[PDB]
């Protein structure tokens, strides 16, 4: 109880602390940190481009839903509590989820015991109720007091608002409410595309929940799949219709998901794209553009069909991917799946070559930077050791989802077959 | 021109030669605007 | 009786992700290649 | 600017490290343990 507040307490301290230096404003323009659609100077743009006369969509420089135009126009003047306010939802949210999930672990493992499917003899692999005690405390900690999300707060990115949707979706569903699950994945679905893939291990864990058996010739599951997913296609239908009439025009939608689905800016970011869609043959343009977004919704099918019986831990790996091979990267989408690992820490004697991945992205952190001011402000050298950052820093973080995995599938084996 | 009548076939040899040059020197027909196909294995190699 | 319970089901799941990973990648590889990177010529 | 030497490298690294993620995933999901 108080160590939640204390740690509440000392994050809102750093980031009030943050706003009020002479590194604001450096904060603020770093392209690691916010994107074309993240920024917070377009927002002021698209809000000024209205009160001269003109649509926000008629130019280049905003990217934003309406919804986001309304919140702001109503809230400009408090903009740094916002974030403040946001962060602290999302870091509550995920706290009590994890609370809730454990309680099902220790039930679920327990209930196998007198069912004798463990073997002989397989101990000290057991959960045991004392080390689950501070698992979510850290987790919030870990989401709060990550370098990640404070750039991101300081600099009012819009990728917070993102994040804490993402924890409400994953608050209501272990909870057990279908109703505000789809809205809430529905809410996240319009404002990044991307987050439709999350709808499946949600409906898993729903079904698993209501004790309905997942098969083929069943009848329950069928009705419940058909239920769920009428209600997110709705949530959907009426945010776009209500979008419509803010400003009476169509023209969001081109401007939003038509700037993710075809990248058309190429400015520098984490990411995969923007080196190699500026250094294109027009021939294949098309279809490489179209193979590296199928890669990303590519996985969803044969990861449900292994992980069928494990529906957190396959959301924690497609949030991984998403972040991974997104058009428009950012630090702040990489913090959310990095909250995830205290959970998993219970598989640490089956990692291997943790300790390497970890100083790797820790360098490629610190390299991004000095290697921007030295391409752009000294002349010193190109765009090619900016690009060799990109190329590590993404090996790094597949490599490290790679070993997560398969020392979850190495216990699994260990607590069926026997030590 | 077979049959005799010449204003007919004078006018349909105007459209003729009208509609053949017009095909003739169009402007995608140059050989430079394509991707040879001889580097095409180059590009499909590292993905495949 | 677990354990080969345990054999049989692993091993039919790795046989059907196997299997969707072959037929996704000639039914969308080949028509998406195809139809992306032809020399469009009409009929003379 | 861009490099105006390297098109033709950008494509096979890139490419490289995407079937890297696609590797270690279908042995992944494929394989069992013996
Ligand atoms: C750890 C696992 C890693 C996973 C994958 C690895 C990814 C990154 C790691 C290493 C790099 C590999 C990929 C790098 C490729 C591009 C980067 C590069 O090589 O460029 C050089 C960047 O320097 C660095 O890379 C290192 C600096 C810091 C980065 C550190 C590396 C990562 C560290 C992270 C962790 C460290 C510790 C952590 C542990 C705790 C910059 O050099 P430069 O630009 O001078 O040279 C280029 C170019 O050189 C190359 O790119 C090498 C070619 C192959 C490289 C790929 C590596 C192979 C395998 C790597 C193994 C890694 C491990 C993987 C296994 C796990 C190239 O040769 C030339 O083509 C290029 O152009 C050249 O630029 C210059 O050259 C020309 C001549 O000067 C010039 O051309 C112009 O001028 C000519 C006139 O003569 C003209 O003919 C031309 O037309 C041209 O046009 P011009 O008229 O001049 O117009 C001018 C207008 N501006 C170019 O201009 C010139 N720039
Ligand atoms: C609207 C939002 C859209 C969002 C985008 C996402 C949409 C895509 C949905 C995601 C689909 C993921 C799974 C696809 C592969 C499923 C095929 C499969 O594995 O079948 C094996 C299948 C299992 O058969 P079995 O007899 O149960 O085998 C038991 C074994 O012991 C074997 O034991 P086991 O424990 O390995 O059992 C295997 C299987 C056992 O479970 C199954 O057999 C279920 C398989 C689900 C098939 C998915 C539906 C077909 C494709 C989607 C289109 C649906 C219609 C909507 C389109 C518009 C129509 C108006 O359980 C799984 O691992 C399957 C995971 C899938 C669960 C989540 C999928 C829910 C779909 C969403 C429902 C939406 C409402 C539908 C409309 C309702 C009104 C009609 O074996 C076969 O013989 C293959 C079938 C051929
Ligand atoms: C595969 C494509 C077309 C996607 C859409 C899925 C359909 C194939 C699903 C939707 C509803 C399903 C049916 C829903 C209910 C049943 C009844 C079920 O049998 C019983 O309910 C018997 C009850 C008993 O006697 O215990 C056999 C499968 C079947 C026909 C299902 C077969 C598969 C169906 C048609
Ligand atoms: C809820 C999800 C599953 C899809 C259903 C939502 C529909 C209510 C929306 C989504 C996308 C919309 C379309 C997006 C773009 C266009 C192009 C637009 O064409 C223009 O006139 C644009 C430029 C111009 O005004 O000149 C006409 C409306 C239309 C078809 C929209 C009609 C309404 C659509 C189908
Ligand atoms: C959750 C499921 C049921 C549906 C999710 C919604 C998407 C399927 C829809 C919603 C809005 C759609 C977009 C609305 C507008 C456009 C612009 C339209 O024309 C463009 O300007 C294309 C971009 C370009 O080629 O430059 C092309 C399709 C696209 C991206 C649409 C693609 C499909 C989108 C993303
Ligand atoms: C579950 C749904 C999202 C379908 C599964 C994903 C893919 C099969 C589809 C869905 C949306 C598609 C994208 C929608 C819009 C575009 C923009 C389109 O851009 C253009 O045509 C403009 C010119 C160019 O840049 O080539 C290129 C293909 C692409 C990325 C498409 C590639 C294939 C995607 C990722
Ligand atoms: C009102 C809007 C702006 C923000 C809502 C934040 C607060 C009120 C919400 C967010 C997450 C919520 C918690 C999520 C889960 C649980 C577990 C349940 O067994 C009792 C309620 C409890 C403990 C909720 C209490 C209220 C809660 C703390
Ligand atoms: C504008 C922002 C704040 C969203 C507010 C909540 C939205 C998502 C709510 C308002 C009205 C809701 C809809 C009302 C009725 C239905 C019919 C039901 O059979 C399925 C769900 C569906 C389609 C709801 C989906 C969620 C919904 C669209
Ligand atoms: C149905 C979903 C889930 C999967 C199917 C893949 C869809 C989304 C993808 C795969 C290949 C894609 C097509 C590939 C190339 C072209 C040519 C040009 O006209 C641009 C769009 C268009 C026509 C794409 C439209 C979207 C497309 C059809
Ligand atoms: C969205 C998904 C469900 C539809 C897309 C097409 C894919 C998934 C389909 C097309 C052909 C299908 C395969 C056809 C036959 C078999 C053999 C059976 O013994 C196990 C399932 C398996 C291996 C199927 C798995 C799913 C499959 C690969
Ligand atoms: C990358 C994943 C996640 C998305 C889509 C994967 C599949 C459909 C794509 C990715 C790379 C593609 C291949 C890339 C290059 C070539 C060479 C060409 O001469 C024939 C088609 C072929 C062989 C493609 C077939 C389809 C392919 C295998």
């Amino acid at each position: 109880a108080a160590p939640l507040v204390l740690v509440l307490v000392v994050a809102v301290t750093v980031r009030a602390a943050l706003f009020r230096s002479s590194l604001a404003e450096f904060i603020s323009e770093r392209v690691e940190v916010v994107s074309p659609l993240s920024s917070w100077k377009r927002v002021v743009e698209g809000l000024s481009l209205l009160d001269l006369g003109v649509s926000p969509y008629s130019g280049a420089v905003f990217h934003e839903t309406p919804l986001i135009i309304y919140l702001f126009h109503f809230l400009i003047d408090y903009a740094e509590l916002v974030f403040m306010i946001t962060d602290a939802l999302t870091a509550i949210a995920l706290y009590f989820a994890i609370q809730d999930f454990n309680k099902v672990v220790f039930k679920k493992q327990k209930l196998l015991l007198e069912l004798d499917q463990y073997a002989p003899d397989v101990a000290e692999l057991i959960r045991t109720p004392m080390e689950m005690r501070y698992i979510p405390l850290k987790v919030a900690l870990f989401y709060l007091l990550n370098p990640y999300t404070i750039l991101s707060c300081v600099a009012k990115s819009t990728c917070a608002i993102n994040n804490t949707l993402i924890a409400f979706f994953i608050l209501t569903t272990i909870k057990g409410s279908a109703f505000l699950s789809a809205i809430f994945l529905a809410l996240a679905t319009y404002q990044s595309l991307y987050p439709l893939t999350l709808f499946v291990p949600g409906l898993l864990y729903l079904l698993q929940r209501q004790y309905i058996p997942v098969k083929m010739k069943s009848k329950a599951f069928w009705i419940f799949s058909w239920e769920y997913a009428m209600m997110y296609v709705g949530s959907l239908v009426v945010i776009i219709c209500l979008s419509f009439f803010l400003l009476s025009s169509w023209d969001f939608i081109p401007a939003v998901y038509g700037f993710i689905l075809s990248v058309p800016d190429l400015t520098p970011n984490i990411g995969l794209f923007w080196y190699f869609f500026a250094e294109m043959f027009e021939h294949f343009s098309l279809f490489f553009v179209c193979v590296f977004q199928i890669n990303v919704f590519f996985y969803t099918i044969p990861l449900a069909i292994k992980l069928k019986e494990h529906p957190i831990f396959f959301m924690f790996i497609q949030i991984a991917v998403i972040a991974i091979f997104k058009s428009y990267p950012t630090v702040g989408d990489v913090a959310l799946y990095m909250a995830f690992f205290p959970v998993w820490n219970h598989l640490y004697r089956f990692l291997r070559n943790i300790f390497v991945l970890t100083c790797i992205i820790i360098v490629c952190s610190l390299l991004f930077p000095v290697l921007w001011h030295l391409w752009i402000y000294a002349g010193s050298a190109n765009s090619n050791f900016f690009y060799a950052i990109t190329l590590t820093f993404n090996v790094g973080q597949i490599l490290l989802i790679s070993d997560y995995f398969y020392a979850f599938l190495r216990r699994e084996y260990y607590l069926t077959h026997g030590l | 021109l077979a049959s005799g009548h010449l204003a007919s076939a004078f006018v349909a040899s105007q459209e003729a030669v009208t509609s053949s040059e017009l095909a003739f020197f169009d402007p995608s027909l140059l050989h430079l605007l394509y991707f040879p196909d001889d580097q095409k294995f180059a590009i499909y190699i590292p993905l495949f | 009786a677990a354990g080969a319970a345990a054999t049989h089901l692993e091993v039919a799941r790795g046989k059907r992700a196997a299997l969707f990973f072959a037929a996704v990648a000639i039914v969308l590889g080949l028509p998406l290649w195809w139809k992306t990177t032809e020399t469009y010529r009409a009929s003379l | 600017t861009p490099d105006f030497s390297m098109p033709y490298n950008v494509i096979c690294l890139t490419c490289t490290v995407v079937a890297v993620c696609y590797g270690s995933f279908y042995n992944l999901l494929t394989r069992t343990f013996h």
